[PDB]
């Protein structure tokens, strides 16, 4: 999702 | 102070919120998620209250973003609500709600909530 | 779909919601307190996703509504969260968060949460 | 409060 | 009133509620999920609050249900908040909060939020 | 660590919490209030999930507080739903619901929604 | 999750 | 409210 972190 | 709600947040998780505060309670901007990305920007709206009291009281607002931009579609939103503190530390508190499009079925479980205090460092 | 969240909305509390949704995911529009006369209403913007999934699914959207207008201030915002559901018994099903100004000591209980459901009454 | 039902 | 509460509930997902309220304001039980069997039931308890106010105010309560039992593990707990409303008809309104347990990085959607509303059926 | 959980916590406001964990998924102990006081202990009961699982997550917890005592009754019950994670620096991260006993005309304002992190220090 | 309902 | 920080 584009609200949390990175997936890095 | 009033519009020194206008300028560039971060939070914790570090999403980029961008807006303008508008002198009659419109709030308008860009919100922008991991990496910093390109396109990784979608839109916001949102409202304050433009006469916030006189009590060193914060000043209530909220937003939405609708998370799809021409490159991603995640079918949900996002609102957040809290309130404006501003002085040397000026910091945004938030308390938000994240609806998810579902089906009748997996309505109960469509709902995520959280908190995030975004600042300008 | 646009159309079908464009039109007047009422809730369980009786209260009036006005709205158009606009193609590039953009919503405006009034909000009205229940029953209460004219000056009851406060302006309202919010964001839809103009193109949800094929299926049964909602599509998620929500607003915000500061209540502050030229006869009340209420130092306060609320923001629904929520789905549209069409049909020929569209509905709205939200939980809103209402956030009050407050000093520090009392920040802690600045935040009311609740659910209202709005049924569509005209386009 | 504007969100709430008319008064008593 | 502790007789109102104990009894047998039903919310409208169709999970049921087994609950004794006993004098000192505690809350025990078991839960069950929507149909699906006899070890579909999870371990509750609570607290409410065992002397509410005269007048037609309801009665606040509280209960936590972990979900494991010996049968299943859903690694998540689950606490609904609100009030019960006696009369012919009692009722249980709640908002509940269900945290999943989740590593450092997805700990910001751990959390789902929602709410139910229980009907008594027997004693 | 499992019974890592049992304890005495703070949270920012200055309340404290003193819990047991039991084998079995039990939670019990003693929530009290500003001041430190007396008898601003308050019971409070709760369940955790004794057997987490093993991907470094956090344990799902959460308990509930009716806020009566033998000496005041604010009409009012909390419960707090979250996830305990040890280590170093162990916690206990909430949001909570406060519910207020009101009438059919309140209850659209019944309850309060917070979030709250507890540690040993 | 047997908070949910009955499955499809 | 109990839950709250002193009113002090």
């Amino acid at each position: 999702h584009p609200q949390g972190p990175p997936c890095k | 102070a009033e519009a020194g709600i206008t300028g560039t947040w971060y939070n914790q998780l570090g999403s980029t919120f961008i807006v303008t505060a508008g002198a009659d309670g419109a709030l308008t901007g860009t919100y922008e998620s991991a990496v910093g990305n390109a396109e990784s920007r979608y839109v916001l709206t949102g409202r304050y209250d433009s006469a916030p009291a006189t009590d060193g009281s914060g000043t209530a607002l909220g937003w939405t973003v609708a998370w799809k931009n021409n490159y991603r579609n995640a079918h949900s939103a996002t609102t957040w609500s809290g309130q404006y503190v501003g002085g040397a530390e000026a910091r945004i508190n938030t308390q938000w709600l994240l609806t998810s499009g579902t089906t009748e079925a997996n309505a109960w479980k469509s709902t995520l909530v959280g908190h995030d205090t975004f600042t300008k460092v």
